[PDB]
DNA sequence: CGCCCGCTTCGGGGCAACCCTGCGTCTAATACAAATCCGGCAATGGAGTCAAGACCAGGTTCG
DNA sequence: CGAACCTGGTCTTGACTCCATTGCCGGATTTGTATTAGACTGGCAGGGTTGCCCCGAAGCGGGCG
């Protein structure tokens, strides 16, 4: 997962 | 009909206290290949020289101590397999035995 | 799973919580602090009854007398029947 | 990286994940295949579930027991050694194995094509020989010593050469005097010459030997010098023999190895960047079959280098195991275990690991150490995709052991299968019954299922109320049913809308929201207007009955799901609220005229008054409960309670006669004022007989014209109606009303004559097998007209089963023609009709034949049946895939283009004669230009709505042409705009900003496939999707001009004459069993044919129709010819939604020329994505890549999406996710299917920020009040 | 005018994916060691627990 | 308004009384490893079905002579  | 497993661990439910904690030091131990991991142990604790750290390999305390590094032989040699059971001066004979093979076969 | 949640279980027991606060905070401060602090219903660990004298500052016997009497007082179907369906 | 997951995921990257990271995962190497211990029953220390890696089975309790409180978190027991924490990090957290030798994953090997097969460029079956230990390959080689030694080399060659020279020799002289001594012995002494001459032969024999000898030696001498020299890396010296008498001769000048550490070293001894340079040369320069492998491998070879990936991460050092929680060891209640079949798979890695390592560090030989390497890669090769090379792995029972390829939840395998959920709470299923007196928007509902389904809630309400002390207690009293519950149960289910799935969920309308209302008995009574929606009749079939519970969950399913709100289909507009089979014939009944019954408008004066006049509707109403009037004569009413018709109204009133409490007088039945009491007051008299066209006609009138909450009134009052109507009608049947017709006799023996003269004709010779077949088929089909003819025109205009059917009720003439006359032909099981045939209809009993005859008919459509309704859901899942990303984005992307629909072409007479299919095309469209009329006023402008008033406009004005919006040219990238998707066919408004209108045109496509009873059918949709080249393939023209035509040997030949012209297009390869196209007549020699005229009868195919003739046409072909088939079923699918399904299909373009801008020539990329490209690379110097369009199929444009999480879902899950690792794919999460699997809210429907944000605050002025 | 020689089309083969035509015991233990456990007390020392009293210090009783 | 006595308890001392709870020691059982000497030296999955895609023949038409 990559949030930002 | 119904058939209900369970794994073999109870599930204790108080809350989550995040304040009151029991302290706790950190030992860093290193491994072989120059690797560092770090271990909260309980404060009131001997912190053990040798550990198996999450990097699988052996881990050392950072420290010096070496109590002991090994203190323990090999299981057994085929050496040894090979001298229970023959005496040396058979074995030093097979060996010139063979010494006079090779001279013999290869300088004449 | 029959090592889950009933789910009407876990709520049961926050409602049983908060009743319980209730019922104990329906007494003095030291009858709750020393049933509190002897059942581990706040820290989750129970305190001794000599710690909970030095706590209070107080013998081991003044310690039993506060918890056996606060201990009659609480068995009553007054201060019960509102606990007893949590059983 | 965001691990804790909590509500913020902008993207989801993937990625080959090398050791460095699956070692940093990992708490802990995992080396001791130790399950539990037998008897304790904990997990064992180094075990797959030990709990010093993997974590505490106990809540806060290390292992020792050291530890067992919260206070103590955090911290590990020194001596025990585990992490006193919650017991579900045994859920997380994972393990890694360190092979002894690297190894290659299974996925990056033996997928076709091998990804390592590419990326090294070799055969993978020459692969396969590497890594599994079967051949060695040459790893590495020190060129410049094997060029500058080469001399001295070759020359030791050489002396070897000569030694086996000398050796040669020596054996030729040693055989040559053996055999000289052996004639020196013959003629010494007489014998038999010819023993002597034996001598000399087998002297000869045994030096042919010498010389043989001495040639394969030669042989061998030279097969390894020529390796040597020709010794380069990535070979395969097979048989390991050449290698043996190899490596210890120049060993010291390269480097062979065998297996997985092999390829370790190749792709170590790697450059990625000239590689992809020399396959950029070879595609830039080499055509042929090498250009296509050059492209091929450039695929993979520019994926590891634009990426910052690095191959070497394809061979697998260090297994990682997933945590002991997801593969679990439970005991049933009694002792049994239940494992999770990956222990197994572990336990065999880990102790072939085991193994090797002793054997490696005891000293074995190479044989023994080979094979135990070999039997580790086919470990590890079971564990990721199990019996992908070999035979699967087997436990008891042999069923293959269920390896990590095949948890993964969806994966879908080469066919595309169901997915099957999730299994929700708050659920239920019953059996459903007719509920003919509820409200529209009510269901019934079993209490003692709304008693179980409401529990919480009810439990709560109880609690408030002083019925219970606690919780607990409501629990027990719910459990036991005390009285006073059911009384809070209503006040919990007033207002509280529960869902109703039916199974199969087909279209929009399979979910639909309710208010339930409590009901005795067990069976959830439904509305009878909604089963033609749930397509539920009620032989037994079940529904499910769902429950939302968070308040935007309640205002869905009150807002948008309710029922009353969902009258119109979203495929077609129609209405399915309509009034249907019982109360169809009630209102028919109730409106007929009956000319000639009781107390008609009789009017003769001079004798007596009128006596047909009824002062009004009241006055009629009491004499009909008296015995005067019925309720179906003709009468002349005096009403002032309905607005009259339009011509009444114009001459009576003029303006508008406000009908409120006006008068008039108008003759018709007093059952057509009951009717028209129904419709609301607004509404115009009718006046007619309420056939089941003209109730679909007055609701779509009503639904386009009137609020919905007056049309749901009005359809429940019509139900009303119609049931109590039906009762009063009589339609019943008694065989006594099956009336055969009367002269079936002489029919049947006329066409019996005819039929026993074709077969005596037959017993003649004179017509073969097949002719006196078809003969008899014809003539039967000529008796059944007549006899059909002859039924019908005898029975009666009131026969009950003749009434269902004229009506529109239900069943159609044929069915009625089999009940009385003749069963007609009856299907061969292959498909032909059957010679013989039936002459019984059922009234009159069959006979043995003739029922048995009958029986292949019946089955055969069964089992079509079957295969169809299972097909059909095949096809919408494919359209569900290609179109699940076309949700509407902007209000109005302002462009100017649009397609132009019929509209109603010219008559030759001079006319406008409707078009037949406007209601499809036309219908519920926004105009992109401006109507005009005589080339003068404008009488339609831009951007309205083409409902019932300007169409009629327009065919007013006599124009026959308006170009339209539509979603093949919404020019919005992000999906569609709204004006340009026109009306939303269900509310009857414009389109809302968030509807998934892609779903639900891949719904409204895939729903009346299962009627699609047929190339000529369902499959011929699907071809067509798919865009496959047809059977009966047509050859299109290229360009106008007479037909250069030909009928050559036992086929045709056709030849394009162009009118420019130039290099003639020749057709030559045709078969017979094709025709020619009939049109304007038939094609013949010579015929002047348009650009792209369908040739031969059949199917032109989409690709060369597109090649030819642009987009446009190829969009204009497809959808006509998907509606010519839905169509041809009686069917109605208004065409926007095939549009939005082609406009998917059209996105891409080829890359015939890359240019130098980024392309692999003949690849495939965006359409919007391909002009960016071009917008950015006219500046800084132009090489504009040369882009086609391409019409791919439904398929391979939805595997190529954007979204791997959503593009591994739907084909081969391994293959299309083993790829979207090695480009190191990230996915933004802007589809559906991802925000739907990850628990994200959708991005539609009320998903999107623009309703998803609101702010609500009560206005100044009433929070000023209160 | 006849002829080669790669380009292009279709066939055939070949293989990946899938499912059922698939789905018995193996000598014998002995000998030795080390570890792990359980079994009974000796240490307790702590944890509970009675009885008495001393603090009183605020009611209730008779003057 | 005061002396005499009861009574809430409020603790506090001393006084004991029992349970756990280390710790040792001694034998049981449990678990791991080494050793057996006539000769013995390469098995069976497994097979059928299906559908899709890669390589070779073969017109075959241009490039060629
Ligand atoms: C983490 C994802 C990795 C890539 C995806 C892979 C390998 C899956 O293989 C395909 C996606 C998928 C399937 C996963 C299933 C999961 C997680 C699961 O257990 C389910 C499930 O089995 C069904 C559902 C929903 C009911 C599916 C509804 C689909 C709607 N599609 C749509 O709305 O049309 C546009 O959710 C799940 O989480
Ligand atoms: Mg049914
Ligand atoms: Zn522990
Ligand atoms: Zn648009």
């Amino acid at each position: 997962v990559l949030s930002s | 009909r119904v058939l209900r497993g369970s794994r073999l661990g109870a599930v204790s439910y108080e809350t989550d206290r995040n304040h009151d904690l029991a302290p706790r030091q950190i030992a860093r131990y290193r491994t072989d290949n120059g690797e560092e991991f770090e271990v909260p142990f309980a404060d009131d604790a001997e912190i053990p020289g040798t550990w198996l750290c999450r990097n699988g390999m052996e881990g050392t305390l950072i420290e010096g101590d070496l109590p002991e590094p090994k203190k323990v032989k090999p299981p057994r040699t085929h050496w040894d397999m090979l001298l229970e059971r023959r005496s040396i001066e058979e074995l030093e004979e097979l060996l010139k035995e063979r010494l006079e093979l090779i001279r013999s076969r290869r300088r004449g | 799973d029959s090592e889950a949640v009933v789910a009407v279980d876990a709520v049961s027991f926050t409602l049983l919580q908060d009743q319980l606060q209730s019922v104990l905070d329906t007494l003095s401060e030291r009858e709750a602090g020393v049933v509190r602090l002897r059942f581990g219903l706040t820290d989750g660990q129970p305190r001794t009854l000599d710690e909970i004298g030095q706590v209070y500052g107080v013998t081991r016997e003044r310690i039993r007398q506060i918890e056996s009497k606060t201990m009659s007082k609480l068995r009553h179907p007054s201060r019960s029947q509102v606990l007893r369906d949590y059983l | 990286g965001a691990m804790l997951d909590v509500n913020f995921f902008d993207e989801l990257r993937i990625g080959l994940a090398t050791a460095e990271d699956i070692r940093q995962w990992s708490y802990g190497e995992v080396k001791k295949p130790e399950t539990i211990n037998y008897r304790t029953l904990k997990p064992e220390k180094d075990g797959l579930f030990c709990e010093k890696i993997f974590g505490p089975t106990r809540d806060w309790e290390c292992y020792c027991g050291k530890y067992k409180r919260v206070r103590f978190k955090g911290i590990i027991c020194e001596r025990c050694g585990v992490e006193v924490t919650r017991a579900k990090v045994r859920r997380e957290r994972m393990g890694h194995i360190e092979l002894a030798a690297p190894v290659t994953h299974i996925w990056y090997f033996k997928g076709v094509p091998s990804r390592l097969g590419y990326l090294l460029d070799l055969a993978p079956k020459d692969l396969e020989k590497i890594i599994y230990f079967a051949a060695y390959v040459i790893t590495s080689v020190d060129e410049e010593m094997r060029h500058n030694e080469l001399s001295t080399l070759e020359a030791e060659m050489a002396v070897e050469r000569k030694a086996v020279e000398d050796q040669r020799d020596g054996e030729l002289e040693a055989r040559a005097q053996k055999l000289e001594a052996d004639l020196a012995e013959l003629e010494a002494e007489g014998a038999k010459a010819d023993a002597r001459r034996k001598v000399r032969d087998g002297g000869e024999r045994e030096m042919r030997q010498i010389r043989d000898r001495a040639q394969r030696e030669l042989d061998r001498l030279e097969d390894i010098w020529s390796t040597f020299t020709k010794l380069a890396p990535k070979q395969l010296i097979v048989d390991e023999n050449l290698y043996r008498e190899l490596v210890d001769r120049y060993g010291e000048y390269f480097t062979g190895a065998m297996g997985a550490e092999s390829i370790q070293k190749l792709i170590e001894n790697f450059d990625i960047d000239a590689e992809a340079e020399s396959l950029r040369d070879v595609i830039r320069n080499g055509k042929g079959q090498k250009k296509l492998r050059a492209l091929k491998r450039l695929k993979v070879v520019a994926a590891f280098q634009q990426s910052g990936n690095s191959p070497m991460g394809m061979v697998l050092d260090a297994v990682p195991v997933i945590p002991p929680e997801l593969r679990p060891m439970v005991q049933l209640d009694g002792g049994r275990f239940a494992t999770s079949d990956l222990n197994d798979l572990y336990r065999r890695v880990i102790n072939r690991n085991n193994r090797l390592k002793r054997l490696i560090d005891l000293g074995a030989p190479e044989i023994i150490v080979n094979n135990e390497k070999r039997m580790l890669q086919e470990s590890v090769d079971a564990l990721f995709d199990n019996g992908r090379r070999g035979r699967p792995v087997t436990g008891p029972g042999n069923r293959p052991l269920k390896s990590l390829s095949d948890l993964l939840k969806g994966k879908q395998g080469r066919f595309r299968q169901n997915l099957l959920g999730k299994r929700v709470d708050y659920s239920g299923r019953s059996v459903i019954v007719v509920g003919p007196q509820l409200k529209l928007h009510q269901c019934g509902l079993p209490k003692l299922m709304a008693l179980e389904l409401f529990k919480p809630f009810v439990m709560k309400r109880l609690v408030d109320l002083n019925h219970a002390q606690n919780i607990k207690s409501a629990k027990r009293m719910v459990e036991r049913q005390r009285p006073q519950v059911w009384d809070v149960l209503e006040e919990v289910i007033a207002e509280h809308p529960v869902l109703l799935n039916r199974a199969p969920t087909l279209h929009r309308l399979g979910i639909q929201a309710f208010e339930p209302m409590l009901v005795e008995g067990k069976a959830i009574q439904l509305h009878p207007l909604v089963c033609e929606a749930f397509n539920a009749d009620f032989d037994g079939d079940q529904m499910a009955v769902h429950l939302p519970l968070s308040a935007e969950a309640q205002a869905e399913a009150r807002i948008l799901m309710l029922s009353s709100n969902n009258i119109l289909s979203p495929a077609s507009g129609r209405p399915l609220a309509m009034p249907r089979l019982d109360m169809v014939t009630g209102l028919y009944y109730l409106t007929t005229e009956v000319p000639g019954d009781t107390g008609e408008y009789q009017p003769a004066s001079g004798d007596h008054p009128e006596t047909g006049v009824y002062s009004s509707p009241a006055e009629a109403i009491m004499a009909a409960d008296r015995g005067v009037l019925s309720v179906r004569a003709k009468i002349k009413v005096r009403l002032t309670q309905l607005r009259p018709p339009v011509e009444i109204e114009a001459e009576l009133f003029g303006h508008s006669g406000w009908q409120p409490g006006d008068a008039w007088m108008a003759e018709t039945t007093l059952g057509r004022v009951m009717f028209n009491e129904l419709l609301p007051l607004g509404y115009p008299f009718v006046n007619k007989q309420m056939h089941k066209k003209v109730q679909a006609a007055i609701i779509n009138d009503l639904a386009e014209r009137y609020p919905m909450i007056v049309v749901a009134q009005t359809v429940d009052k019509l139900k009303d109606a119609g049931f109590y109507w039906a009762t009063r009608s009589g339609v019943t049947v008694s065989m006594a009303d099956v009336l055969v017709p009367p002269r079936k006799k002489e029919i049947l023996d006329h066409y019996e004559e005819r039929a026993d003269k074709v077969e005596k004709q037959f017993q003649r010779g004179a017509l073969n097998h097949d002719e006196r077949n078809e003969a008899l088929v014809e003539i039967w089909k000529e008796a059944t007209d007549e006899v059909g003819q002859a039924l019908r025109e005898h029975y009666p205009d009131d026969n009950p089963i003749i009434t269902i059917v004229d009506s529109g009720a239900t069943g159609n003439f044929t069915q009625t023609r089999t009940l009385a006359g003749m069963k007609g032909l009856v299907t061969n099981p292959k498909g032909e009709f059957i010679p013989r045939p039936v002459k019984s209809s059922f009234r009159e009993g069959l006979t043995v034949l003739e029922y048995f005859i009958n029986t292949h008919g019946a089955r055969k459509g069964l089992a079509d049946t079957a295969l169809r309704t299972a097909d059909s859901g095949y096809l919408t899942r494919r359209l569900v895939d290609v179109s699940q990303d076309v949700i509407v984005r902007e209000h109005d992307c302002q462009t100017e283009r649009g397609i132009v629909v019929e509209l109603a072409e010219r008559a030759p007479d001079g006319t406008l004669i409707r078009d037949p299919y406007i209601e499809t095309s036309a219908y519920a469209r926004t105009l992109g230009t401006d109507a005009v009329d005589e080339a003068g006023n404008v009488i339609v402008e831009r951007g309205q709505d083409l409902g019932d008033p300007e169409i009629d406009a327009l065919l007013a004005a006599g124009i026959t042409q308006v170009k339209v919006r539509s979603v093949l040219t919404c020019a919005t990238s992000t999906g569609v705009c709204a004006t340009c998707y026109g009306r939303s066919m269900a509310t009857g408004k414009l389109v809302d900003i968030g509807e998934a209108v892609g779903i639900v045109a891949a719904q409204s496509i895939g729903e009346p496939g299962t009627q699609l009873t047929m190339t000529g059918g369902l499959p011929r949709v699907q071809e067509l999707f798919e865009a496959r080249v047809p059977r009966g393939k047509a050859p299109i023209a290229d360009v106008t001009g007479r037909v250069r035509l030909e009928d050559g040997e036992r086929f045709y030949k056709i030849t394009i004459v162009p009118d420019d012209g130039g290099e003639e297009v020749v057709y030559d390869k045709i078969s017979k069993r094709q025709r020619l196209r009939v049109f304007k007549r038939v094609l013949s020699d010579g015929d002047h044919v348009e650009v792209g005229q369908q040739l031969m009868e059949g199917s032109a195919d989409p690709h060369e129709v597109l090649r030819v003739q642009g987009p446009r046409e190829v969009q204009i072909h497809l959808v006509r010819e998907v509606q010519e088939v839905y169509r041809a079923q009686g069917v109605s699918i208004h065409d926007k939604h095939i549009e939005v399904i082609v406009r998917q299909m059209l996105r891409r373009v080829t890359i015939i020329d890359s240019g130098s801008t980024e392309f692999l020539p003949g690849s495939l990329i965006d359409r919007a994505e391909f002009e960016a490209e071009n917008r950015r690379v006219v500046a800084e110097g132009g090489e504009p890549a040369a882009g086609r369009p391409v019409l791919m199929g439904i398929t391979k444009a939805s595997l190529a999406t954007d979204s791997w999480l959503s593009a591994a879902s739907f084909q081969e899950t391994t293959r299309v996710l083993t790829d979207a690792a090695i480009n190191c794919r990230s996915d933004k999460l802007n589809g559906l299917k991802e925000n739907v699997i990850i628990g994200k809210l959708i991005p539609a429907g009320t998903g999107i920020n623009r309703y998803r944000n609101i702010a609500v605050q009560p206005t100044e002025e009433a929070r000023a009040a209160a």
